[PDB]
C-alpha cells in the first residue's frame, strides 16, 4: 500500500472564519511561538548528559574493547600457536610466529597485533578454538605514540593477566549464546 | 549567489573497497559492508548477506530473517534519524539533531 | 521523572503533549543487566537418522 | 621466572634479549621492557600430576564449553604420564 | 515534525527546491527515495521482497 | 623565586589552554560519526567546554576521523597548516591511526602521522565516543604537563 | 592487423594531434607556474613537458598514440583548472627520492636489485 | 559447511571442529556465477554485483551506491537555486560519501 | 527442506521467453542469452549494437527498463578482450532486472549511453577511471575515483593491491610528495584453495 | 563428509612411538592406511613398519623400540594423508596457507631433483618435493628434505 | 658490524641503512633537515632534546614507526649526554647560539657542550662524530662567536681525533635567519648596511644541500677526520646580495651607510631581551664579516652534493615577505645578484 | 509543597558531603553534589556509590581516590584507575557489585591495578621476539693455520 505525504483531499473552500484563522496564523505567528514552546519544554526536561569519568555509558558483555591473551586456571597460556585467528583477522593485524617450546609444548614465540591495523571485529575471538584471544571490556588505552599501540605477546598476555577478573566473568556471562 | 554550475569531485574517501574485498574471502569482506554505508551497517550487512545466500543457494531460518528485518527497520530509523537531522543541521536548526542522536 | 507537580504541567503545555508518560529517560522498565542464563535450541537437521548431507 | 642478561634487560619466556652491540636498546632507554613475570612453563611445571584409573583419560580445560576441544590421551608408558596437547595437564594411572 | 514541518522558516527553505520531475529521476536512476518524493510508487521491500 | 612565579604562570597558560579546547568542524567516515555522538547530549563536549568551529583559524585540535586518502591528504595537510600556532592533532580510529581495514589499498595513506605531526592517537574501529572523550580529556592532561614558560626561563 | 581505429586511420594524424596536445601544454606551462605559486620557472615546466613527451616517444601503434593523447588532454584539463595542487603538479619532478643509478657497481653495493 | 558451527559442537565434535577450521581458515566455496542483489536501503537501492569463480574469494564485488547517481543528479537538480539551496538540496539527498567512493 | 531456497520456475520461464523474444527482435547484435538458476537473465551482445540494445530495452513498450541499475566492468585478463562490461537496467513497469554484457580491450572503445541514461556518464568516468576502458562521445569524460596525478588503472587483475606509489608529508620540500611504495608489513598472500573440487556440476572438460 | 558426528562415545587413544629424530609420530590421529608401511616396504625396503594387533586395537608402527632411519624417510610425512607422521624439524612453525612456495631444484645431490622451498616472511620454512617422472618421481631424499 | 646495522633495503623511509645517530641539535633550524634526510633514507635517529615536547611534535612524523628515539637531556649533565650518546655509530653535533643567555654563553656553546658531546662520544665508543663548525672561524676573529667556534673545533680535534669538521657558509633556507633576517630589513626606514654593503663578501649555502653533506659525510668511506667547508656555487658582495634578496621582496630599497661602531651599538641595544633578540652586536658582526676563499678543503662537491644556487632557491623562502600585489611573481621579474670572484 | 521538599533535598545534598571541605572536595573534584548509597571502597580507594532513583546512566558512579600508585590523582582522575571487577559493574554488564560476588581469584591475576602509563617511563615499548633466527660465523682467533 502507499499514502500521500502532501497532497489534499478537495479543499476547505473559502470561509470568512477559516480566512480569519489563517490570517491570525500568518500574522501572530503561530507556529513560531508553537516551536518556542517546545523547546521551551525541553528546557525545562532534565537532560540527558552523565558525568563522564565517574559515571561511564553503560555496555554489554559482548563488548569488544581491548584484545588480550588468556590462560587456563593452572596458569598455562591457552594460545596453541594454530594461526587460525590471523588467517581469518581480515585486516591482516595479527603475526603468530612459533615453535615448540622447552618442554615440546606448541606455543607461540610472537603474538603480535597491530592496534592501527585491527577493526575490532571480534573474528578472532569467535575463530579460537581455546578461548585464547579475547577482546576485553577496555576501551581507555589511547596512547600519545603510534608504537604503543603495537602490542606483542609480552603486552596481551598482560593485558590478559590484568582484566583476568572481568573477561572471565563476561564469558560466564555470554558462552551460551555462542 | 547564484549557481551555475556543479562539479562534484569525489574519491577523497575512496579506499580500493572492491578490490580489498576481491583479495579477501566473503567472511573476511563482511565488515566492509559495515563501513560502506555507516549509517545503514545492518543494512549494507544484509544486502550482502543475501547477495552470498543467493549464490549459496541456502535460505537463513526464519527467527533469523525475522531479527534481521527488526534490525533492517532499526537502520532504517538510524538513517532517517541521521538524515532529517543533519539535513536540518545544514539548513540552521540543531536541537532535533540533539533530540534525536540521543535517541 | 524527578520533577516537581509544578514543572510538569509547565512542560506539559509548553510542549502541546504529554512528556511524563512517555519521557526519553530510562529509570527501572529496562531489563536488569544480570539475565538469567539462556538454553538456545536446536535446528532442523540434528536429527541423528534421516539426516544425509547429500539430500540436504 | 624472570632472569636478567649481563647487559641488564630482562629475559623474556622465549629468550630474545638484545646483545650488548645491539642499537636497538634506546627504544628502552628512559623507558622500561616489561616481561610478563607469570611464566606459564613454570606455571605449569608446578602443577601436580593426576592419578586416574582408566587407561584412556578426556581432557578439557576445565569447563564443559570454557575449555579445550574434549581429547583423549592414552596411558599405557609407566615410564612417563600423559600430557594434553592443548593444556599441560599431566595423567598417571593409577596401577594398583 | 512539530519544531520543522508547520515552520514557515523551513518551509520556506524546502518548498520547491530540487525539483526533479519523474521522468528525470527514471532517467537518471534515482531509484531510491526521490523516486516516491516524485510520485513514482516503488519500494522493492513491496515489489521485489526478500526477507 | 622566579621559577614558582613562572610555573605558576604556566600552570595558568596550560588551564586556559585546555579548558578552552576548540576542535575543527572535520570529519572523514564512521569515526566522524561517532565524533558527533561524542557531541551529541549524552557525553557533552560542551560541558566539558569542547565546542566545534568550522574554520581552522578558530580551530585548536584536528580530530583526524576517518580515512586519510591520498586524493584527501593534500587537503588535510593545508588545513592543518592553516591552524594557529598552539594546535594539536587527535587521530580517532584505526584508519587515522594506521590505515586500518585499507593499509594495503592503493589510495589511502597508511597513517595520518605520515602528513600531520599526531598528539593523541584513539584507538577502535570506531572508538566510542566515550573512548573519544577519554583520548580528549587525556589531550587536556597532556597539554597540562606542558611547561613553555618554565622551559623559556631555563633557555 | 585489421584492427579498429579510435580516432587516427594511420601515425600521421596522430602525429598531428600530439602535436595539437604539445602546443596546448607549452601554452599552458606559463600560465600554470603564474597561477599556482610554483618554485620552479617557465623553462624548467616546459622541458618537463618535452621530457615526459619524449619519454612516450618511442611508440608506433595509432590506438595507443590516441589513448595517450586523451590522457594528456585529461591532465591538461585538470591543470587547466585547479584541480591539480602544487604537489600533484609537482609530482612530475621527483624532487624528493634519489634515482637508482644505472651502473652495476653501484646497484651492486647496495642492494640484490637488476 | 557454511555456518561455523557451535562453540561447544566445536569443541566436543569431531566435523564441528573441522568445518569450523575450514571456515576460519579457507572459508566456504561459493559456486561460480555473478548475481545483481538489490535491497531497499534507506538512502536507496543498494545494489552488490558479486562475481565468484568457484573459489572462497569473490573474483569482482561491485557495489552499486544509491548515492552515487544522487550525486550525479546533483548539478540537475541545482539549477536556478543559490548556495544556500545547493547546501539544502545535499541535505536533502541521503549522501553519505562511504557508498559513494568505496 | 529448511536450509535450500526455492527454485521459481514460473520466474525462470518467464525470463527464457522474455530472452528468446529480445533474441529474435535483435539478432545482428545478439551473441548470447541465458537464464541463471538464481533468474536472472543475461543477454550477451556485440559491443558495436550496445546503443541499439541499450535503447530498445529503455523504451520499448513491452521491455520499458527506463531505470539503469548498475554499470560495471570486471577484468578477466586471459581473454582476448579483457574486459567484460556489465549493465544492470531495471523495468518498474514490469518488476523485471536484465543484465546486458558487452566485451572490450585496453585498445577498443565501448560507444558511451549517456544519451540513454544520464547515471551513465558517472558510471562510465568510473569504469574509466578504474579499468581505462574509454567511451566514445562521453561529456567530460575523466577521472573520478583516483587521485588526480594517479597513473594506472587499480581495478585491473595486474595492478597491485598496495599500487605503485605512496604520499608523505616531507618537510624539506613542504609539500605532500609521492614515493615508491615501501611496506613495513608486505600483505601475506594466502593459498586458500583446496585442492578437491567442490562443485562437480562445473568440472571443466581437461585440455 | 556430512556436516554433524552422531558419534556419542569415547574415542580411542594410541600411545605414540619414538621412531627416530626425523619424523615425529602422534599416532592417535593415524586412520590405518597402510601407506607408511607400503612405502616402507616397496620404495624404501626396509620391512621396518607394520600392523600389531586386531580390529579398533590395531595399531602402526614397529613392535619394539626401532629407529626408523633410512635415506627417504621424510617421504612417510609427505604420503602420510593425516598428521600422524609429521616433520619434527618443522614441529609448529608455520602452516600451509601461510608458506609461499617456489618450485626450485636440489643441490648437494647431482640427481637434481626437483623442490618447492616453503618460505614465509622471507625465511626458508620447509622443503617439500615436486613431481617430476624423469629424475625423482614424487619424493626426495632425507638429506635434500 | 652487528647483524642488525647491516643497510639491507632499497631506498629509505622502510628501510635499515645502518646510520644510528644521535643527533644533538636536532630541534633547531638545520636540524629539522638534517634529522628529514636520516628519516627519509631510514635510520634510527636519536634526538636528545631540552624544549617542549611541542617544539619537537614538527619532528615527530619523517619517521617510519620507532625510527626516532626522542630523550630528555640537559647540556649540564654528562649521564644525559652518555645516554644519549651510549648506542650510535655516528654523533652530529648541531648546538649553536645567535645570542648569549644568562645561563649559556657563546664560550659554553660552542666549546664545553661539544667538548663534552665528544667526549661522552670517545668513551662510548662511537664510530664517526660530525661536528659544524662555521666557515672563516678560523682564529682571532672579530666576533666572539667565531673565536668560541675555533677553540671548541680545536677542543673536538683534541677530544675526538677523527672527527669530521663541516664548515659552512651562512646557510639560507627556510626558517632561517638570513634571508629573513634580510627581508625582515623592511620594517624599518632603510637598510643600515656598512660601507654600503660593498667590501664583504658571501658565497651563501642550501639547508638541503649541507644536510645532504652531513648525510653523506656519515656514509662516506673517506672524511675520517678532514674538515669540509661547505659553500655554494657563488660569491656575492653584501650590497648586491641585500637588493636581490629586496628585488626578489618587491618591497623597496633605500640602503644606508652605517659605521660599525654604532651598528654594533645598535646591535647590543637590539640584543638586549629577554626573548630571542632580532639581531645582536656578533649577528651584526657575522654580517659584516666577509666570508673566506676556500681553496684546499673539500667541500659539498667531492661529497657528492651539487650545490644549488640562491637565484634557483630564494623564491621559497622571500614568497612571505611579498605583499598581495607582488605574490604571484616569478623567478623572470628579479635580476640575479652580480656575482663577484676576488 | 514541592517547592520546600526540592529545597529539603537541597539541603541534605549540601550537607550529606561530612562538612563543608567534603563538599567542597566532592564539588570541585566530581562536578555534582549528589548522595548515593556507598556500596564500593576499594582497595585503591575509589568510592563507588550508587542511586537508583536515578536515569539509566547516572545510576551508578565512582569518586575517584586521590592517590593511586604513587600518582597525585587529585585533579588528574582517570577512566582507566577502575580496577576491572568494579569496571565490570560500573559498566553495567551485571547488576551484582564485586562485594556480593567478588572474582575468581587466581595467581596470576594483577594483585594491584595499574591506569594508563602513555607518556610516562613505566610506558610500552614494542620488541621483536625472534631469537635473531640467523646464525653468522665466528672467524677463528688463530691466524692463518
Ligand atoms: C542552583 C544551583 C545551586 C544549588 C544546587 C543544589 O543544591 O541543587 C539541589 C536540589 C536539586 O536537586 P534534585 O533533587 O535533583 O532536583 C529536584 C528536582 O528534580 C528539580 O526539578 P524541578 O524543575 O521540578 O524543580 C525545580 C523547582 C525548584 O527550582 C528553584 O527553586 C529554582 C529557582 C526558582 C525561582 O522549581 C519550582 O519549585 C518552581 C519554580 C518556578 C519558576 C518559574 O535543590 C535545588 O536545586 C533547589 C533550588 C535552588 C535554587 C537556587 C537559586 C539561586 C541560585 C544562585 C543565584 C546567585
Ligand atoms: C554522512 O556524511 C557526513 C556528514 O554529513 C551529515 C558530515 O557532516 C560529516 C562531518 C561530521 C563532523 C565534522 C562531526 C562534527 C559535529 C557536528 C557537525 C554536530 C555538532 C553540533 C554543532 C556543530 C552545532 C553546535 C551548536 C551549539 C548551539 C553550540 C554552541 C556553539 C557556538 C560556537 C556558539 C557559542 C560560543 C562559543 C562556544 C564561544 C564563545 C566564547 C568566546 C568567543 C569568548 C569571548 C569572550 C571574551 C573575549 C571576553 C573577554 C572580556 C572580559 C572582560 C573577560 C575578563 C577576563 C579576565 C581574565 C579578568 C561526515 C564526515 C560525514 O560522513
Ligand atoms: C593562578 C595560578 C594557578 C592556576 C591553576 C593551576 C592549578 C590547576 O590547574 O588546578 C586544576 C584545577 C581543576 O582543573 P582540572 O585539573 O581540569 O580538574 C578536573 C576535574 N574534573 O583548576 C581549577 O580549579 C581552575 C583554576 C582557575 C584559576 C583562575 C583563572 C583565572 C580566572
Ligand atoms: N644557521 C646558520 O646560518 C649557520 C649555522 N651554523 C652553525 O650550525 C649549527 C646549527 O645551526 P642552526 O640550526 O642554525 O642553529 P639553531 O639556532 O637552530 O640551534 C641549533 C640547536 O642548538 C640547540 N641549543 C642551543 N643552545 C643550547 C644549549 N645551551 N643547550 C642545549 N641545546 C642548545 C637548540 O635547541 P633548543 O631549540 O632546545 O634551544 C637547537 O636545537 C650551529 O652550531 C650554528 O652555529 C654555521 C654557519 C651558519
Ligand atoms: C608542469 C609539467 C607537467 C607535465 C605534463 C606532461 C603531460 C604529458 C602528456 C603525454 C602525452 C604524450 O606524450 S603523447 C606523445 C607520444 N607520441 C608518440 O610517440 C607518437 C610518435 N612519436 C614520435 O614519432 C616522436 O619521435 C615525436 C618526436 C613526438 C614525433 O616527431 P617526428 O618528427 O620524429
Ligand atoms: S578483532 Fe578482527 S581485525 Fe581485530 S585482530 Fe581480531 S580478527 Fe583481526
Ligand atoms: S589465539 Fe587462538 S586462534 Fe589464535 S593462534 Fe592462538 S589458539 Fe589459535
Ligand atoms: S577506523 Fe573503522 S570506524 Fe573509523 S573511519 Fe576507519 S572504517 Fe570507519
Ligand atoms: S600413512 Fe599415516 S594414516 Fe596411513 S597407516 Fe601410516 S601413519 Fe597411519
Ligand atoms: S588436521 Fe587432519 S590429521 Fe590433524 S587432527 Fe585434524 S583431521 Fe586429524
Ligand atoms: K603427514
Ligand atoms: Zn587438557
Amino acid at each position: 500500500t502507499y499514502k500521500y505525504v502532501n497532497k489534499k483531499e478537495q479543499e476547505s473552500e473559502v470561509d470568512m472564519k477559516s480566512a480569519t484563522d489563517n490570517a491570525a496564523r500568518i500574522l501572530m505567528w503561530t507556529e513560531l511561538i508553537r516551536g518556542l514552546g517546545m523547546t521551551l519544554s525541553y528546557l525545562f526536561r532534565e537532560p540527558a548528559t552523565i558525568n563522564y569519568p565517574f559515571e561511564k555509558g553503560p555496555l554489554s558483555p559482548r563488548f569488544r574493547g581491548e584484545h588480550a591473551l588468556r590462560r587456563y586456571p593452572s596458569g598455562e597460556e591457552r594460545c596453541i600457536a594454530c594461526k587460525l585467528c590471523e588467517a581469518i583477522c581480515p585486516a591482516q593485524a595479527i603475526t603468530i610466529e612459533a615453535e615448540p617450546r622447552a618442554d615440546g609444548s606448541r606455543r607461540t614465540t610472537r603474538y603480535d597485533i597491530d592496534m592501527t591495523k585491527c577493526i575490532y571485529c571480534g573474528f578472532c575471538q569467535e575463530a579460537c578454538p581455546v578461548d585464547a584471544i579475547v577482546e576485553g571490556p577496555n576501551f581507555e588505552f589511547s596512547t600519545e605514540t603510534h608504537e604503543e599501540l603495537l602490542y606483542n605477546k609480552e603486552k596481551l598476555l598482560n593485558n590478559g593477566d590484568k582484566w583476568e577478573a572481568e573477561i572471565a566473568a563476561n564469558i560466564q556471562a555470554d558462552y551460551l549464546y555462542r | 549567489e547564484m549557481v551555475r554550475k556543479c562539479d562534484p569531485h569525489i574519491g577523497l574517501l575512496h579506499r580500493g573497497t572492491e578490490k580489498l574485498i576481491e583479495y579477501k574471502t566473503y567472511l573476511q569482506a563482511l565488515p566492509y559492508f559495515d563501513r560502506l554505508d555507516y549509517v545503514s551497517m545492518m543494512c549494507n550487512e544484509q544486502a550482502y548477506s543475501i547477495a552470498v545466500e543467493k549464490l549459496l543457494n541456502i535460505q537463513p531460518p526464519p527467527r533469523a530473517q525475522w531479527i534481521r528485518v527488526l534490525f533492517g527497520e532499526i537502520t532504517r530509523i538510524l538513517n532517517h534519524i541521521m538524515a532529517v537531522t543533519t539535513h536540518a543541521l545544514d539548513i540552521g536548526a540543531m536541537t532535533p539533531f540533539f533530540w534525536m542522536f540521543e535517541e | 521523572a524527578s520533577a516537581t507537580r509544578v514543572i510538569q504541567k509547565l512542560r506539559n503545555w509548553a510542549s502541546g503533549q504529554d512528556l511524563q508518560a512517555k519521557l526519553q529517560l530510562r529509570y527501572q522498565e529496562i531489563a536488569k543487566r544480570t539475565q538469567p542464563p539462556p538454553k538456545l535450541p536446536v535446528g532442523p537437521s540434528h536429527k541423528l537418522s534421516n539426516n544425509y548431507y547429500c539430500t540436504r | 621466572g624472570v632472569q636478567v642478561s649481563p647487559s641488564g634487560e630482562k629475559i623474556t619466556h622465549t629468550g630474545q634479549v638484545y646483545d650488548e652491540k645491539d642499537y636497538r636498546r634506546v627504544r628502552f632507554v628512559d623507558r622500561q621492557k616489561e616481561v610478563n613475570e607469570n611464566f606459564a612453563i613454570d606455571l605449569i611445571a608446578q602443577q601436580p600430576v593426576n592419578e586416574v584409573e582408566h587407561r584412556i583419560i578426556a581432557c578439557d580445560g576445565g569447563g564443559g564449553a570454557l575449555g579445550h576441544p574434549k581429547v583423549y590421551i592414552n596411558l599405557d608408558k609407566e615410564t612417563k604420564t600423559g600430557t594434553c596437547g592443548y593444556c599441560g595437564l599431566q595423567f598417571k594411572q593409577h596401577h594398583h | 515534525e512539530e519544531m520543522l514541518t508547520n515552520n514557515r522558516i523551513w518551509r520556506n527553505r524546502t518548498v520547491d527546491i530540487g525539483v526533479v520531475t519523474a521522468e528525470d529521476a527514471l532517467n537518471y536512476g534515482f531509484s531510491g527515495v526521490m523516486l516516491r518524493g516524485s510520485g513514482i510508487q516503488w519500494d522493492l521491500r513491496k515489489t521485489q521482497p526478500y526477507d | 623565586r622566579a621559577e614558582y612565579v613562572v610555573t605558576k604562570l604556566d600552570d595558568l597558560i596550560n588551564w586556559a589552554r585546555r579548558s578552552s579546547l576548540w576542535p575543527m568542524t572535520f570529519g572523514l567516515a564512521c569515526c566522524a560519526v561517532e565524533m558527533m555522538h561524542m557531541a551529541a547530549p549524552r557525553y557533552d563536549m560542551d560541558r566539558f567546554g569542547v565546542v566545534f568551529r568550522a574554520s581552522p583559524r578558530q580551530a585548536d585540535v584536528m580530530i583526524v576521523a576517518g580515512t586519510l586518502t591520498n586524493k584527501m591528504a593534500p587537503a588535510l595537510r593545508k588545513v592543518y597548516d592553516q591552524m594557529p600556532e598552539p594546535r594539536y592533532v587527535v587521530s580517532m580510529g584505526s584508519c587515522a591511526n594506521g590505515g586500518g581495514y585499507y593499509h594495503y589499498s592503493y589510495s589511502v595513506v597508511r597513517g595520518c602521522d605520515r602528513i600531520v605531526p599526531v598528539d593523541i592517537y584513539v584507538p577502535g574501529c570506531p572508538p566510542t565516543a566515550e573512548a573519544l572523550l577519554y583520548g580528549i580529556l587525556q589531550l587536556q592532561r597532556k597539554i597540562k604537563r606542558e611547561q613553555k614558560l618554565k622551559i623559556w626561563y631555563r633557555r | 592487423t585489421s584492427v579498429k581505429p579510435i580516432f587516427s586511420r594511420d601515425l600521421n594524424e596522430a602525429k598531428r594531434r600530439v602535436r595539437e596536445l604539445y602546443r596546448a601544454w607549452y601554452r599552458e606551462v606559463p600560465n600554470t607556474v603564474h597561477l599556482m605559486q610554483l618554485d620552479i620557472t617557465v623553462k624548467q615546466g616546459r622541458d618537463k613537458v618535452r621530457e615526459m613527451f619524449m619519454k612516450n616517444a618511442h611508440v608506433t601503434d595509432p590506438r595507443v598514440v590516441d589513448l595517450l593523447v586523451i590522457k594528456g588532454k585529461m591532465e591538461l584539463q585538470e591543470t587547466i583548472k585547479v584541480w591539480k595542487q602544487r604537489t600533484h603538479v609537482m609530482r612530475f619532478f621527483h624532487e624528493t627520492e634519489t634515482p637508482r643509478p644505472k651502473d652495476f657497481l653501484s646497484k651492486f653495493y647496495m642492494g640484490h636489485d637488476p | 559447511k557454511v555456518s561455523p558451527p557451535k562453540r561447544a559442537e566445536m569443541k566436543t565434535s569431531m566435523e564441528s571442529l573441522i568445518h569450523h577450521f575450514k571456515l576460519y581458515t579457507e572459508g566456504y566455496q561459493v559456486p561460480p556465477g555473478a548475481t545483481y542483489t538489490a535491497i531497499e536501503a534507506p538512502k536507496g537501492e543498494f545494489g552488490v554485483y558479486l562475481v565468484s569463480d568457484g573459489s572462497s574469494r569473490p573474483y569482482r564485488c561491485k557495489i552499486k551506491a544509491p548515492g552515487f547517481a544522487h550525486l550525479a543528479g546533483l548539478d540537475k537538480m541545482s539549477k536556478g537555486h543559490m548556495l544556500a539551496d545547493v547546501v539544502a538540496i545535499i541535505g536533502t539527498q541521503d549522501i553519505v560519501f562511504g557508498e559513494i567512493d568505496r | 527442506r529448511p536450509t535450500v531456497r526455492p527454485r521459481s520456475d514460473v520466474t525462470h520461464k518467464q525470463l527464457s521467453a522474455f530472452g528468446e523474444y529480445v533474441a529474435e527482435i535483435l539478432p545482428k547484435y545478439v551473441q548470447q542469452v541465458q537464464v541463471s538458476c538464481l533468474d536472472e537473465l543475461e543477454i550477451c551482445i556485440h559491443p558495436d549494437g550496445v546503443i541499439p540494445t541499450l535503447t530498445f530495452l529503455r523504451d520499448h513498450t513491452n521491455a520499458q527498463f527506463k531505470s539503469l541499475a548498475d554499470l560495471t566492468a570486471v577484468d578477466v585478463p586471459t581473454r582476448q578482450n579483457r574486459f567484460e562490461i556489465v549493465y544492470n537496467l531495471l523495468s518498474l513497469r514490469f518488476n523485471s532486472r536484465i543484465r546486458v554484457k558487452t566485451y572490450a580491450d585496453e585498445l577498443t572503445p565501448i560507444d558511451s549511453i549517456v544519451s540513454v541514461h544520464i547515471a551513465a556518464n558517472w558510471y562510465e568516468r568510473e569504469v574509466w577511471d578504474m579499468f581505462g576502458v574509454f567511451f566514445f562521445n562521453h561529456p567530460d569524460l575523466r577521472r573520478i575515483l583516483t587521485d588526480y596525478g594517479f597513473e594506472g588503472h587499480p581495478f585491473r587483475k595486474d595492478f597491485p593491491l598496495t599500487g605503485y606509489v605512496e604520499l608523505r608529508y616531507d618537510d624539506e620540500v613542504k609539500r605532500v610528495v609521492a614515493e615508491p611504495v615501501e611496506l613495513a608489513q608486505e600483505f601475506r598472500k594466502f593459498d586458500l584453495n583446496s585442492p578437491w573440487e567442490a562443485f562437480p556440476a562445473y568440472r571443466q572438460p581437461p585440455e | 563428509g556430512s556436516d554433524r558426528s552422531r558419534f556419542l562415545e569415547g574415542k580411542r587413544a594410541v600411545e605414540d612411538k619414538n621412531i627416530g629424530p626425523l619424523v615425529k609420530t602422534i599416532m592417535t590421529r593415524c586412520i590405518q592406511c597402510t601407506r607408511c608401511i607400503r612405502f616402507a616396504s616397496e620404495i624404501a625396503g626396509v620391512d621396518d613398519l607394520g600392523t600389531t594387533g586386531r580390529g579398533n586395537d590395531m595399531q602402526v608402527g614397529t613392535y619394539i623400540e626401532k629407529m626408523f632411519m633410512s635415506e627417504l624417510s621424510g617421504n612417510v610425512i609427505d604420503i602420510c594423508p593425516v598428521g600422524a607422521l609429521t616433520s619434527k624439524p618443522y614441529a609448529f612453525t608455520a602452516r600451509p596457507w601461510e608458506t609461499r612456495k617456489t618450485e626450485s631444484i636440489d643441490v648437494m645431490d647431482a640427481v637434481g631433483s626437483n623442490i618447492v622451498v616453503s618460505t614465509r616472511t622471507g625465511e626458508v620454512m620447509r622443503i617439500l618435493p615436486r613431481m617430476h617422472e624423469d629424475i625423482n618421481e614424487e619424493w626426495i631424499s632425507d638429506k635434500t628434505r | 658490524l652487528h647483524h642488525a646495522v647491516i643497510p639491507h633495503g632499497k631506498g629509505g623511509r622502510s628501510s635499515v641503512s645502518g646510520v644510528v645517530a644521535t643527533v644533538f641539535g636536532a630541534t633547531g633550524f638545520l636540524g629539522r633537515y638534517v634529522v628529514n634526510h636520516l628519516g627519509r633514507m631510514g635510520s634510527q635517529v636519536i634526538i636528545p632534546y631540552r624544549c617542549d615536547v611541542y617544539d619537537i611534535m614538527h619532528l615527530r612524523l619523517m619517521g617510519d614507526l620507532g625510527q626516532l628515539t626522542f630523550l630528555e637531556w640537559d647540556a649540564r649533565d654528562k649521564d644525559s649526554i652518555r645516554k644519549a650518546v651510549q648506542h650510535s655509530n655516528v654523533v652530529i653535533n648541531l648546538i649553536g647560539r645567535e645570542w648569549e643567555t644568562r645561563n649559556f654563553d657563546f664560550e659554553d656553546v660552542f666549546v664545553n657542550i661539544p667538548r663534552a658531546i665528544a667526549q661522552a662520544s670517545k668513551e662510548a665508543g662511537v664510530e664517526r662524530f660530525i661536528h659544524v663548525s662555521h666557515l672563516n672561524a678560523s682564529m682571532k676573529s672579530s666576533s666572539k662567536s667565531l673565536r668560541s667556534k675555533a677553540v671548541g673545533e680545536k677542543e673536538v680535534r683534541s677530544v675526538f681525533p677523527e672527527a669530521i669538521i663541516i664548515r659552512p657558509s651562512d646557510i639560507f633556507g627556510r626558517e632561517d635567519r638570513f634571508l629573513n633576517h634580510f627581508a625582515n630589513y623592511r620594517w624599518f626606514l632603510a637598510v643600515p648596511l656598512v660601507s654600503l654593503g660593498f667590501k664583504t663578501v658571501k658565497q651563501p649555502v642550501y639547508v638541503a644541500d649541507v644536510s645532504k653533506g652531513i648525510v653523506n659525510a656519515t656514509k662516506d668511506p673517506d672524511a675520517v677526520g678532514k674538515t669540509f667547508a661547505f659553500t655554494g656555487p657563488n660569491r656575492y658582495l653584501l650590497f648586491h646580495l641585500v637588493k636581490y634578496i629586496f628585488g626578489m621582496t618587491h618591497r623597496t630599497f633605500i640602503p644606508y651607510p652605517l659605521p660599525l661602531f654604532v651598528y654594533s651599538w645598535i646591535g647590543k641595544l637590539f640584543g638586549l631581551s629577554p626573548f630571542e633578540p632580532w639581531t645582536t652586536k656578533d649577528k651584526v658582526e657575522r654580517i659584516h664579516i666577509s666570508d673566506v676563499m676556500p681553496t684546499d678543503l673539500p667541500g659539498l662537491e667531492d661529497l657528492g652534493v651539487q650545490p644549488t644556487p640562491l637565484e634557483l632557491k630564494s623564491i621559497e623562502v622571500l614568497r612571505r615577505h611579498r605583499t598581495y600585489r607582488w605574490l604571484s611573481s616569478e623567478i623572470e621579474e628579479t635580476k640575479p645578484a652580480k656575482t663577484v670572484n676576488y | 509543597m514541592e517547592l520546600v521538599e526540592v529545597l529539603k533535598r537541597g539541603v541534605q545534598q549540601v550537607t550529606g558531603h561530612g562538612g563543608l571541605r567534603g563538599l567542597l572536595r566532592v564539588f570541585f573534584r566530581a562536578n555534582d553534589i549528589r548522595i548515593g548509597t556507598l556500596v564500593g571502597e576499594d582497595k585503591y580507594g575509589n568510592k563507588y556509590y550508587e542511586d537508583n532513583k536515578q536515569f539509566f546512566g547516572r545510576h551508578r558512579w565512582v569518586i575517584y581516590t586521590t592517590e593511586m600508585n604513587g600518582k597525585n590523582t587529585f585533579w588528574d582522575v582517570d577512566g582507566s584507575m577502575v580496577p576491572p571487577e568494579w569496571h565490570r559493574w560500573l559498566h553495567c554488564m551485571t547488576d551484582d557489585p564485586p562485594t556480593t560476588n567478588p572474582p575468581t581469584a587466581r595467581k596470576f591475576i594483577w594483585t594491584n591495578h595499574k591506569f594508563n602509563v602513555s607518556a610516562t617511563p613505566e610506558q610500552y615499548v614494542p620488541y621483536s621476539t625472534t631469537r635473531k633466527k640467523i646464525h653468522e660465523w665466528v672467524p677463528p682467533s688463530t691466524p692463518y693455520k
